[PDB]
């Protein structure tokens, strides 16, 4: 078919041409003239042209000065129009002298009738009736959105009509999908294959059974789907004989129930973190709270605070490095309370003392005091050391005098200081608050 | 001792005292009777 | 498994010679004693030989039919059975069968269709049948040969359509009558395969 037309029609050039231009069919249809006929709708803003020679190029010139898609076909010749009808045999019964119409099958869309019909005018005389009337294809398209089509894939070597599919959704409620084609210039597998991947994108159901059979791959452990956790916990309503025990009063206490929450947004930090602290003992608590400080960003610095060494010397002290962006005291970390006093915590006094020192010192960095234990999440242990809490107590005052220089407190558990390398950086510098 | 399966087919439903605040005499029997579980074995206990 | 798979069929103008190959592949070949069943078109199936095991002398039987004609053959090595089918004549159109056993015939093969016919390929004369005044159908007398196909309304109507199995006339030819049942106006179109040769019958009383 294709052949023979193709052959025959050789010879109608000279006399007329084809135009395809992505303009609003109302100007065009109201401007066409000389033998001039929109040879198809591809769209709201899309029609092909079949319109005579010196106006038909002329057509595409106004399209140029319109900024729309403005292209003299190369392979100009006639069509949909009177100079083929002539030819009743060669152009209209030579080309197709053998067809077997099909069935229902998988439905087809033909176009010069705007609808899905599958008539013995399809296998026989479709050409006669291409060659006569229009293509309405973009009645056709509107008709696929309705029995539900909307990804088009372009069976060609560069985009014209998929450019033209999508401005049948740039004016549809029904924004249609319409994969670009390999484009002008493409002609590999790996542009194929660039198209097969934004066919999947866009929901072309690829049968990944059939790309992989000549490849003779493998199927390798991956990582499982990252379900997107809510928190949809339902809490019983008969909670221990739904309330705390015996029934309630008119009254009610309020209580400290840990809850799950963020460590913080790791932020890069600069300048110094000091790991405020003693001397007594050698601690790995600073080796693993360093080991995530200076890779925060800034550098580590030791401030060895001794019992009321003075409301001022780590004041200097600060000064003396220079701007700071924060101190971990690690004071407070694995440290018996002196059985004297619990108040009398030698780390309670220097707590205090390096607050109203960073006060002093005009630094205006916050303070971070990491506890062993001091306070629980949960009861699965003792409190290691009730008079640890006092800093907790005072910490949770702290903030209330001076929101700069407190940053808070970072309860760890006794012993272990694994938590702080893996928390300390996003703690510190947490947005959380 | 011989073998002869026991196989029941229930619904969890609910019966007795949340087990959470357990109950006064049904304290530790609570658990072994609120369960799917043991409507099969307490049933090839009993016969062996 | 046991596939006996085989090879060999085609046209041929009685007096030719034509190889048969049964390619066994499951069972060890030299135990069983391959034999070949013909089932001439439509009727009951009639054995043509078997050759005994290796082991068994290799003692070929064959029909009163095809004796001194047809030669049955085995390799283990390269494990096939052979009917070596020689001075045909127009008896030997028929699917010929490979069966793993001479008196416990057993997987069968598949079925290669051998037709020893004198005629060439041509396409079918298409004569329609009007209906008394009923039934419409069309006729697709001397082609040759089968493959074949016929619709009505070009494959849209499916109810009530009988392709009757093709029929051979004397002078080698085939001719099949497709027939719809259906008060009325309808098309059959032929498409004679080997020859391509589609021709398309409207019929009228």
């Amino acid at each position: 078919v294709v052949a023979l037309r193709s052959r025959v029609i050789a010879t109608m050039p000279g006399n007329k041409g084809m135009a395809s231009i992505a303009a609003p069919a109302g100007e065009v249809r109201a401007r066409i003239g000389d033998r001039v006929e929109i040879a198809a709708v591809n769209g709201p803003r899309s029609v092909v042209v079949a319109g005579d020679s010196d106006e038909l190029d002329r057509l595409v010139a106004s399209c140029t000065t319109e900024c729309i898609r403005a292209k003299r076909l190369a392979v100009d010749y006639a069509s949909h129009s009177s100079h083929v009808e002539t030819i009743r045999d060669a152009l209209h019964a030579e080309l197709g002298e053998d067809f077997h119409p099909l069935p229902g099958f998988v439905p087809f869309f033909s176009t010069v009738t705007g609808r899905w019909t599958q008539p013995d005018e399809l296998d026989a005389g479709y050409w006669y009736r291409n060659l006569r009337r229009t293509v309405r294809f973009a009645d056709a398209v509107r008709a696929l959105a309705e029995q539900g089509y909307r990804t088009f894939l372009e069976v060609s070597a560069h985009p014209i009509l998929t450019a033209a599919i999508e401005e049948i959704g740039d004016g549809s409620g029904a924004d249609l999908s319409a994969i670009h084609s390999l484009r002008r210039g493409d002609g590999s597998l790996a542009d194929f294959g660039e198209a097969l991947s934004r066919a999947f994108a866009a929901g072309v159901a690829v049968d990944w059974e059939s790309v992989h059979l000549g490849t003779g791959a493998r199927r390798v452990p991956l990582p499982t789907y990252p379900f997107q956790r809510e928190r949809v916990w339902l809490e019983p309503k008969p909670v221990a004989r739904r309330s705390t025990e015996v029934d309630e009063v008119s009254a009610l206490r309020y209580r400290i129930e840990w809850r799950p929450t963020g460590a913080g947004e790791p932020a890069r930090l600069d300048g110094t973190w000091l790991v405020a602290k003693y001397a007594g003992t050698a601690d790995e608590t600073s080796t693993a709270a360093r080991e995530a400080l200076e890779s925060a960003g800034a550098r580590v610095r030791e401030l060895v605070v001794d019992a009321r060494c003075g409301r001022d010397e780590l004041a200097e002290r600060l000064r003396s490095v220079g701007e700071v962006a924060g101190v971990l005291s690690l004071l407070a970390v694995d440290e018996a309370e002196p059985e004297e006093a619990p108040l009398a915590l030698a780390s309670l006094a220097d707590t205090l003392s390096l607050v109203q020192a960073m006060v002093s010192a005009e630094l205006g960095c916050p303070l971070w005091t990491v506890t062993e234990s001091a306070v629980a999440t949960g009861p699965f242990e003792r409190v290691r050391n009730a008079a640890h809490g006092a800093l907790w107590g005072v910490g949770r005052v702290i903030a209330l005098e001076n929101p700069a220089v407190w940053g808070g407190l970072v309860d760890v558990p006794a012993g272990s200081v694994a938590e702080l390398a893996r928390h300390l950086a996003a703690v510190v510098s947490g947005g959380a608050g | 001792a011989s073998p002869t399966g026991v196989f029941v087919g229930l619904i969890p439903q609910e019966y007795g005292p949340r087990l959470a605040e357990g109950g006064e005499g049904v304290e530790g029997y609570l658990m072994t009777g609120t369960t799917t579980s043991v409507a099969s074995g307490r049933i090839a206990y009993t016969l062996g | 498994e046991v596939q006996l798979v085989q090879s060999g069929g085609g046209l041929v103008q009685p007096g030719r010679s034509l190889r048969l190959s049964c390619t066994a592949s499951g069972f060890t070949f030299g135990d069983y004693a391959m034999s070949w069943v013909r089932q001439a078109p439509g009727k009951g199936l009639e054995w043509v030989g078997f050759i005994r095991s290796k082991a068994y002398g290799g003692t070929t039987e064959y029909a009163a039919s095809v004796k001194g004609r047809f030669t049955i053959s085995r390799d283990d090595s390269k494990s096939i059975a052979y009917l070596q089918m020689n001075s045909l004549k127009t008896e030997d159109t028929a699917v010929y069968y490979c069966t793993r056993g001479g008196t416990l015939f057993d997987y069968w093969g598949q079925g290669t269709l051998v037709t020893v016919s004198s005629a060439s390929t041509k396409g079918p004369s298409v004569f329609p049948l009007a209906p008394s005044s009923a039934a419409l159908g069309c006729l697709v007398k001397d082609y040759f040969p089968e493959p074949v196909t016929v619709s009505w309304n070009s494959g849209a109507l499916t109810s009530g359509v009988h392709t009757f199995p093709a029929v051979l006339q004397s002078s080698g030819l085939y001719s099949l009558s497709s027939v719809v049942t259906v008060p009325s106006t309808y098309i059959c179109n032929v498409n004679h395969k080997p020859s391509n040769t589609k021709v398309d019958k409207k019929v009228e009383p």
